[PDB]
């Protein structure tokens, strides 16, 4: 990402992510963390710290 | 007799020890030595 | 009161305050 | 007097020096 | 009165007690040759790096009354003119006179030899204290190091050359001087020695990383030892391949290493002393000379090591006399 | 030749670090 | 430089970037207050 | 005597109090009236380089050496 | 250099013989 | 040295704890402080040698480890233990054989060497830790043996047995902290309470063996000798703390307005 | 080299699939006792 | 080069940061974080030959 | 000239802020 | 995973093997195999390889007329510069051995090696039950690999730049980095001299000390030294022994990330005038003078 050679580019991967971080907000307002991924990180202060 | 002899001991660990310390001494000083 | 540990902290300070002194008036020097 | 407080003016008056003498370094002799 | 079979009481016993008291600070009978020569030896370095010039000497302005900061104030080395002359303050230069003496570079003298008495007045005070509480005095023996790389390369190294002025300088960047001076003459990072001792050097601070790593690691939860000897050797069998299953053996490795390290630096530095050097491969330097497109990393050392003396000589000798015209200075475009 | 001495004392070293870390 | 009204008060914004190192130092001497409990 | 307690009493900082600026004045009169320069030899800004002498001194001899700093310096 | 590749040789072969004799002779 | 043979009775089962089922015996550890810890007779390490179950109408007084757990839990009411303790009562939970062979092992470690004292420790450690093992597997196959026989009682009590010697402070290969017998064990002694009417301990259980690791949700879910235990709104309220719905379509709903 | 290409290439997926599958596998840091 | 030399001194010691935490966080979540149980050890359970 | 004495009595009154908060606390109140 | 009935994850896991291999070893193995081989074969035999691109074929192969202190594998081709260089993108085996390709080959998979050296040490430093904080003093040695095989290439925008495999070679890449960044002067080289000093000095005193009580200490330190030891309790003299050298070790690694990108050391050039404003020399500018000479005899050119 470090090439980018044109605003246009870093507009429109600005609208992407504003996009896709609006969507995960709603997705995890409104969701649990699944089976797979209760299993596979440890749920602790440090933890999400680390 | 011998009142005060003891046979020298050089255990498996000393005896890597030292087969280690003469090898990394010939590897250095070989370029040396040959020159 | 003029104890070992007496002499010993004030050499190793008296002197020290002075060159801290004499440090401290040569930032200030000419040039 | 509270040895914290003793404390903290020794090292208030330690980084006035160090700044003192950086000052120094960047006016004076020794600043080209 | 006290002594081994009713002995009478002595001025020395008393000396003795009154030595070796348990107030703050043990003097010890050693205290009287290193409290001396060490607070002397530090402000003899603290005065030069403050108040006293290298201009006469060196032809430079290093201290912080000329205008030097830590890293460039130095106790500069005489000049190469004194030779190795121990230049006392009242020797048959600068007779008497301390401000010529300071001005003539003996105050590096002073600090140099004060200094020397006063490791060997702390190694003393080491053997002292061990006996003092009654144990081995292997700190003594770990000290025996830095003594040897002090001795090697203050003392015996400006001894074997052409005088004091090649001898390191108390400063930071006149150390650095003398490191680069090594470097570009004597190739003393090729020196097989110099291999060693920086092989022992960083192994030491390896073996303190880790043991200090893996000790505080292992503790156990919550006269006996406070860390899990079985668990560490597991994990370096298990993650190295070898292991320390003795304590004893452990700290005596880490004693052995830096002491082993800097003793070879030591010797490494007195062949150098003669210039000694392991400076080249003769081979390999045949070898460049007959095939010009031949070139290895081993040859761009020299060549660096070429281009330091040539362009470091004019001015870290001025005893010399040398100037070297813009045309004979090495060059990298001139190959 | 001084190449395959220096290859035979590193490999030797090596033998060494095997011997070493595997038998005991 | 400033914009004119603030020019006066050029002196006080050259020490303002440097206070977050006083809080650090502010958390550290309010411990040795407290006697590093 | 320990540490703690003898800093934290006043009397140490009375008694200190007319030494320790002592101290440091008296450093900053060694600097800056020059006396530094006269005892330790140490060259004034105004004469590192003399008229006869434009470039950084060197001593030849070995012995004699006293006279030959004491030309080449100002003196 | 055959003075190099002899001193080389004697300096891996005695020691070596030293150590592994010693081991034979206690292990 | 005689034993105490005191007598103890208290309402279901609270501050007290239990010892391994090695020795074949029972004893109190500890009593936990968040519980009514007064203890005249099980104040320390006391072998209860008999046990009444209050449903049963005759007084059990067998020394099993499972059989004692079984009469205890399933035992709502007041009931008895007999703590056959002796005069001095002290903690001998790992009966084993003797300290003369740890008394090498401490010796060294005290001294930080690993050496041999050690290595034959660590020998005999992991040779007992596999017998303990296959002895598990042969009373986990035991018990599903009588399980097919339709034996509650023999089988709650291997599992429970199976359960007692947990090896402490397990790590396993892949990181397990429990033995994978444990959870297995676990299951199944919920599964048994459920369907034997002990409700609420059979909850307990299923808690324990979902904080073990335990994966297998979608067999909760259709377990016919569970179905009992989810009768108790507690089963659905541990199955939401242990698996939480992936999507809050509560949430969804309300929001779906204001 | 485009048959080294993909060769390096498949035994990068296989061994990254490997590490990942296998710490996925290994069982969620629990404490037994509290 | 401030930017690029202070924001990759900050980019190591934190990633140093995550080293540390998830270690701690891992050690916590397993009982790890007091130490080694002196009572028993995972390594006193295991084959003496490493 | 001036704006180096603005500029010291500005750093002196930042530097005693805190202190100055924490001697409060310590004397007055007692929480710190 | 889960091969044959999860065998394979068994035995990866499994700490009866002598080495512990753990998910992390599954690639620290092979990619530190692979660098090991790559790097031995091509110190034996390796064809000279031009470090730039002027076309002077440095030649690093012990079977090219070195020995082990002067053979290297030489870094790669200026003419590369900081592009990825493996073997399917040279038109031939040769070109790919020419432009120094190996040197690529063996960093990538030597730093992903020691990435996974700290990950195995996590592992078993978990799977024993113990504090898994020995991953981050091995961060610091691993901290400076990257800075003298990863970070100095990225900030010099090539390969070339990067410390050669080699003992000569790395003779030649400090002397390099000395004349173009003034290491020694830089407080943070300073600041990792102090910290490897210190290692040995503290592993000597720990040594001595610890030999010394073991008769079958803090009496000795106290009277030795004026102000005593503060680590009177062993753990905290231990933490301090791993601290040291450690965070001097990632100080002296930061420092050379920071050249990389061209923040060199203390520039005291100069520093110090006369009153006509003649330059007075000090040692600051007898090692710009030494720096002047390593600056020049390396540009070939
Ligand atoms: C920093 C922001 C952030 C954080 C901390 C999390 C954290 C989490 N999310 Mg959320 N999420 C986010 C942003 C975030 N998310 C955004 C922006 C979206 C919209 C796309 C989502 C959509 C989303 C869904 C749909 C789900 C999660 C889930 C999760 C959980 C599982 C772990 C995970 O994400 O996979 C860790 C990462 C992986 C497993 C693999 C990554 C795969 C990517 C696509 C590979 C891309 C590689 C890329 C090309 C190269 C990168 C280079 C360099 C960065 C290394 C965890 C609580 C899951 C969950 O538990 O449910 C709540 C789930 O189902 N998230
Ligand atoms: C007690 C600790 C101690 C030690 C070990 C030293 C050691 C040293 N000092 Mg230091 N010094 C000390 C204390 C000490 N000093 C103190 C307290 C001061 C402050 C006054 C100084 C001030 C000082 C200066 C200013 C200088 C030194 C110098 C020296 C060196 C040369 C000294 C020398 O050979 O002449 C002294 C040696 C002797 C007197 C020989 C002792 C042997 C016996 C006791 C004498 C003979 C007695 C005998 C019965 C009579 C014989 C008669 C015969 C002639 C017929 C040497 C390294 C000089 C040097 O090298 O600096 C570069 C230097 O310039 N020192
Ligand atoms: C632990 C295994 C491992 C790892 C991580 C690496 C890593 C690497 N190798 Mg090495 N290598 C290995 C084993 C490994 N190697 C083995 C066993 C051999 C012997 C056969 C080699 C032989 C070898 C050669 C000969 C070369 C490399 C090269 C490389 C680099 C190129 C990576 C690439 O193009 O793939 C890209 C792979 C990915 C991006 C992974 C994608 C995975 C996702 C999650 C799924 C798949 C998506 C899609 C289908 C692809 C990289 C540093 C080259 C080099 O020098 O570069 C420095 C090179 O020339 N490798
Ligand atoms: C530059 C590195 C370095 C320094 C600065 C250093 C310093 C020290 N180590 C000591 C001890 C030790 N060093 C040891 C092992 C090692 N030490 C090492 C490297 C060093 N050791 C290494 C590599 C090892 C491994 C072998 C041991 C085993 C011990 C101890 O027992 C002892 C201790 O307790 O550690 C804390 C102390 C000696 C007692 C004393 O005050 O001197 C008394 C004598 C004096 C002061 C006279 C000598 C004066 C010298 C010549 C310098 C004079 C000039 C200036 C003061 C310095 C100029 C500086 C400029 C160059 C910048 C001192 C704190
Ligand atoms: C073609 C090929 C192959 C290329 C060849 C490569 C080449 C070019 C170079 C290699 C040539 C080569 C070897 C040159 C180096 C030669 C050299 C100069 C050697 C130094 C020789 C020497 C005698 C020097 C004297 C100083 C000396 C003794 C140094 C020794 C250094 C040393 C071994 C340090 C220790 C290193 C180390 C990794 C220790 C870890 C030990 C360890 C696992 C302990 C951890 C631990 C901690 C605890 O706290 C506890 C409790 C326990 C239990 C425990 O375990
Ligand atoms: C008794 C113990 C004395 C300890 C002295 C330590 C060395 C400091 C001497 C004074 C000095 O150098 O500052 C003196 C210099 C003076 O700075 C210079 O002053 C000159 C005066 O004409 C000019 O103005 C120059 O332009 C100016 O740069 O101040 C500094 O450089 C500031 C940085 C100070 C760094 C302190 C050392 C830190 C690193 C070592 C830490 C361990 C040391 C103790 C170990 C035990
Ligand atoms: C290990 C133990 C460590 C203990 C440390 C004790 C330190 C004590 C203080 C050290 C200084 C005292 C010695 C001064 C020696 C001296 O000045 O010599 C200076 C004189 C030589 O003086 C030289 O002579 C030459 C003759 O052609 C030329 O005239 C030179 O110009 C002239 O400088 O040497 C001696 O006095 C005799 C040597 C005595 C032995 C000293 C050690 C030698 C070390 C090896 C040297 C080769 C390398
Ligand atoms: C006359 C012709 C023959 C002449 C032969 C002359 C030479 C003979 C001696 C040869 C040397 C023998 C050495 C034995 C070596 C040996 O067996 O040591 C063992 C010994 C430790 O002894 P222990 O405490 O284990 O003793 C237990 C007893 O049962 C036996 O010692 O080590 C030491 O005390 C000193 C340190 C030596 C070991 C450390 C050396 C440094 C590490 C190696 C450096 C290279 C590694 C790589 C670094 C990068
Ligand atoms: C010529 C200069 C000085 C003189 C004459 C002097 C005098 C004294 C006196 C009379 C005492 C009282 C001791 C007692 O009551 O037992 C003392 C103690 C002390 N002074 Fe000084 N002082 C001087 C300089 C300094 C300086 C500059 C410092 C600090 C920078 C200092 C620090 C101390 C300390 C730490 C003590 C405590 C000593 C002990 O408790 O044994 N002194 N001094
Ligand atoms: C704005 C921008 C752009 C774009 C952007 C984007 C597109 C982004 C994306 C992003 C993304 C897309 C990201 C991602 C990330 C990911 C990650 C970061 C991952 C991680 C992972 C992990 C960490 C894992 C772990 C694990 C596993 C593997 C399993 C087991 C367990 C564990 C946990 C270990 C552009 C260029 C246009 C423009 C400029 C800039
Ligand atoms: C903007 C503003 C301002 C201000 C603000 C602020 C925010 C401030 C802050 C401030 C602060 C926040 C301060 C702080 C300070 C601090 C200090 C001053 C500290 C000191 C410390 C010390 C001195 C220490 C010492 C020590 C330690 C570290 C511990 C241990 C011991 C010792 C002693 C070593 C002004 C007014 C201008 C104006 C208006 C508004
Ligand atoms: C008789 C004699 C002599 C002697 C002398 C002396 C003995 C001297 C001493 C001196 C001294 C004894 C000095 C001292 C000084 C000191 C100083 C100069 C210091 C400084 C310090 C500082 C600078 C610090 C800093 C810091 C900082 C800021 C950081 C934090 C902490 C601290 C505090 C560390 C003479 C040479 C004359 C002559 C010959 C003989
Ligand atoms: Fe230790």
């Amino acid at each position: 990402i470090c090439s980018v050679d044109n605003m246009e580019d870093i507009i429109g991967g600005h609208i992407w992510i504003g996009t896709l971080e609006i969507l995960g907000g709603i997705w995890h307002i409104y969701t649990t963390p699944w089976p797979w991924a209760r299993r596979a990180f440890v749920w602790s202060g440090e933890a999400y710290l680390s | 007799p011998n009142p005060n002899k003891q046979v020298v001991e050089l255990n498996r660990t000393s005896l890597y020890w030292g087969l280690l310390l003469i090898f990394v001494l010939a590897v250095l000083f070989s370029s040396y030595i040959f020159n | 009161i003029f104890t070992v540990r007496w002499l010993a902290i004030h050499g190793i300070a008296v002197p020290t305050i002075f060159f801290l002194g004499a440090i401290t008036a040569m930032q200030f020097i000419q040039r | 007097i509270p040895l914290w407080l003793v404390g903290t003016v020794v090292g208030t008056l330690a980084i006035g020096l160090l700044a003192v003498f950086f000052y120094g370094s960047y006016v004076g002799l020794g600043s080209s | 009165a006290i002594g081994t079979y009713q002995e009478k009481r002595t001025w020395f016993d008393d000396a003795d007690d009154w030595l070796r008291q348990d107030r703050f600070v043990f003097v010890g009978w050693s205290g009287l040759l290193l409290f001396p020569c060490a607070y002397f030896a530090l402000g003899g370095w603290l005065t030069g790096t403050t108040f006293v010039t290298s201009w006469y000497t060196h032809g430079l302005a290093t201290s912080y009354l000329e205008g030097c900061n830590f890293l460039t104030a130095a106790v500069s080395t005489p000049a190469n003119s004194m030779a190795h002359s121990l230049l006392f303050v009242w020797g048959p230069e600068a007779q008497g006179d301390f401000t010529r003496w300071c001005q003539l570079g003996g105050l590096w003298a002073f600090v140099a030899l004060h200094g020397a008495f006063g490791l060997i007045g702390f190694m003393l005070r080491q053997f002292e204290i061990a006996r003092s509480v009654n144990l081995r005095p292997y700190n003594a023996i770990a000290f025996s190091a830095p003594i040897a790389v002090f001795v090697s390369v203050f003392l015996i190294y400006p001894l074997g050359q052409s005088g004091w002025f090649f001898a390191p300088s108390f400063g930071v960047a006149a150390i650095f001087r003398f490191i680069l001076f090594f470097q570009g003459f004597h190739n003393w990072t090729l020196n097989p020695f110099h291999m060693m001792g920086v092989a022992g050097v960083l192994g030491a601070a390896l073996l303190c990383a880790i043991h200090g790593a893996t000790v505080e690691n292992t503790l156990f939860e919550d006269a006996e030892e406070t860390y899990s000897m079985v668990t560490a050797n597991r994990f370096w069998s298990q993650i190295f391949g070898v292991a320390f299953s003795n304590k004893r053996w452990l700290h005596f490795f880490m004693l052995l290493v830096p002491v082993t390290g800097l003793w070879m630096s030591a010797i490494g530095v007195v062949g150098l002393a003669l210039n000694l050097r392991a400076y080249d491969f003769v081979s390999q330097e045949i070898r460049a000379a007959e095939d010009p497109e031949f070139e290895t990393f081993y040859t761009k050392n020299i060549l660096l090591n070429e281009g330091i003396r040539a362009w470091m000589a004019a001015q870290d000798q001025p005893h010399e006399r040398l100037v070297f015209p813009e045309e004979v200075l090495p060059r990298g475009n001139a190959l | 030749m001084e190449a395959l001495v220096y290859t035979f004392l590193l490999v030797g070293t090596l033998g060494i670090i095997f011997f070493s870390i595997f038998f005991r | 430089k400033l914009p004119e009204a603030y020019a006066p008060f050029a002196p006080i914004v050259d020490v303002l970037p440097v206070i977050p190192v006083f809080f650090i130092l502010l958390a550290f001497v309010w411990q040795a207050a407290v006697s590093f409990r | 005597r320990p540490f703690s307690d003898i800093l934290t009493s006043i009397r140490y900082w009375v008694i200190h109090s007319i030494t320790v600026p002592a101290l440091f004045i008296a450093g900053w009169l060694f600097v800056s009236t020059g006396l530094a320069y006269d005892v330790f030899g140490t060259p004034r800004p105004n004469e590192y380089f003399t008229e006869d002498r434009q470039e950084a001194p060197l001593i030849t001899d070995r012995f004699n050496a006293l006279e030959q700093v004491k030309k080449l310096s100002g003196n | 250099n055959i003075y190099g590749l002899t001193a080389t040789a004697l300096f891996i072969i005695i020691p070596t013989s030293f150590l592994l004799i010693l081991y034979v002779k206690t292990a | 040295s005689e034993a105490e043979y005191i007598e103890l009775d208290l309402p279901k089962p609270l501050g007290f704890k239990f010892a391994r089922g090695n020795d074949g015996g029972a004893y109190i550890i500890e009593v936990n402080p968040k519980a009514g810890n007064i203890d005249a007779r099980v104040q320390p390490g006391d072998k209860i040698v008999e046990i009444s179950a209050s449903f049963g109408s005759e007084v059990w007084k067998a020394e099993n480890f499972g059989q004692i757990m079984y009469a205890i839990r399933t035992r709502s009411g007041t009931v008895y233990m007999k703590l056959k303790k002796n005069y001095g009562d002290l903690s001998a939970l790992e009966e084993e054989g003797l300290d003369a062979a740890e008394k090498q092992w401490k010796k060294e470690r005290a001294g930080g060497n690993y050496g041999a004292g050690t290595k034959e420790i660590q020998a005999r450690n992991y040779v007992q830790r596999k017998e303990n093992e296959r002895k598990r597997r042969e009373m986990f196959d035991d018990a599903l043996a009588k399980f097919k026989e339709n034996d509650i009682q023999g089988a709650l009590v291997e599992f429970e047995n199976i359960i007692a010697m947990e090896p402490r402070n397990f790590v396993g290969d892949n990181f397990s902290r429990n033995t994978p017998i444990y959870k297995v064990t676990q299951y199944n002694i919920a599964c048994c309470y459920s369907m034997l009417d002990q409700v609420e301990e059979a909850i307990k259980s299923l808690d324990a063996a979902m904080l073990s690791g335990f994966d297998n949700y979608d067999q909760i879910r259709r377990d016919k000798n569970l179905s009992k235990a989810r009768a108790n709104p507690k089963f659905q309220a541990v199955l939401d703390k242990y698996d939480e719905p992936v999507v809050n379509w509560n949430a969804v709903k309300a929001t779906f307005g204001a | 080299m485009l048959t080294l290409k993909i060769f390096v290439y498949t035994v990068v997926t296989f061994f990254v699939c490997l590490f990942i599958f296998g710490f996925l596998s290994n069982d969620p840091a629990r404490n037994p006792g509290k | 080069s401030w930017l690029a030399c202070s924001h990759f001194c900050l980019g190591f010691f934190f990633f140093i940061g995550h080293l540390w935490h998830a270690g701690r966080a891992r050690a916590a979540a397993a009982g790890f974080e007091k130490g080694i149980d002196r009572f028993d050890e995972p390594v006193l359970s295991m084959r003496p030959l490493d | 000239n001036i704006e180096l004495a603005l500029t010291l009595v500005s750093l002196v009154l930042v530097v005693s802020a805190g202190p100055l908060v924490v001697v409060l606390l310590s004397a007055r109140g007692g929480n710190l | 995973n889960s091969s044959l009935w999860a065998r394979f994850c068994e035995w990866i896991t499994s700490t009866e093997n002598r080495l512990y291999i753990g998910w992390f070893g599954v690639i620290m193995i092979p990619c530190l195999l692979t660098a090991t081989s790559v790097f031995i074969i091509a110190f034996i035999a390796a064809p000279p390889v031009d470090i730039d691109g002027i076309r002077e074929p440095v030649s690093g192969s012990l079977l090219y007329g070195n020995n082990i202190i002067t053979g290297a594998v030489i870094p790669t081709s200026n003419a590369i510069g900081l592009h990825f260089y493996p073997i399917w993108e040279a038109a031939s085996l040769d070109e790919w051995l020419y432009n120094g390709g190996p040197y690529q080959l063996i960093v990538c998979h030597f730093l992903l090696g020691v990435y996974c050296y700290m990950g195995r040490e996590w592992e078993l430093s978990f799977r024993l039950g113990m504090r898994p904080w020995i991953a981050v003093a091995y961060s610091a040695p691993v901290a400076a690999a990257s800075a003298v095989f990863l970070v100095y290439p990225i900030g010099q925008g090539s390969f070339s730049d990067g410390m050669p495999l080699g003992i000569s070679g790395t003779f030649n890449f400090m002397i390099v980095f000395q004349a173009e960044h003034n290491i020694l002067m830089h407080p943070f080289h300073m600041l990792g001299v102090a910290g490897v000093f210190g290692g040995s000095l503290f592993s000597a005193m720990h040594g001595s000390l610890v030999t010394s009580s073991l008769i079958r200490a803090h009496g000795y330190f106290g009277r030795l030294i004026f102000q005593y030891a503060s680590f009177n309790n062993s753990r905290s003299l231990h933490f301090f022994l791993a601290a040291w050298p450690v965070i001097g070790i990632w100080f002296t690694a930061l420092g050379l990330s920071t050249m990389a990108f061209n923040l060199n050391g203390f520039n005291f050039n100069q520093s110090v005038v006369d009153s006509q404003g003649r330059v007075l020399n000090t040692w600051a500018d007898i090692i710009n003078r030494a720096n002047l000479g390593m600056e020049v005899m390396h540009e070939r050119n």
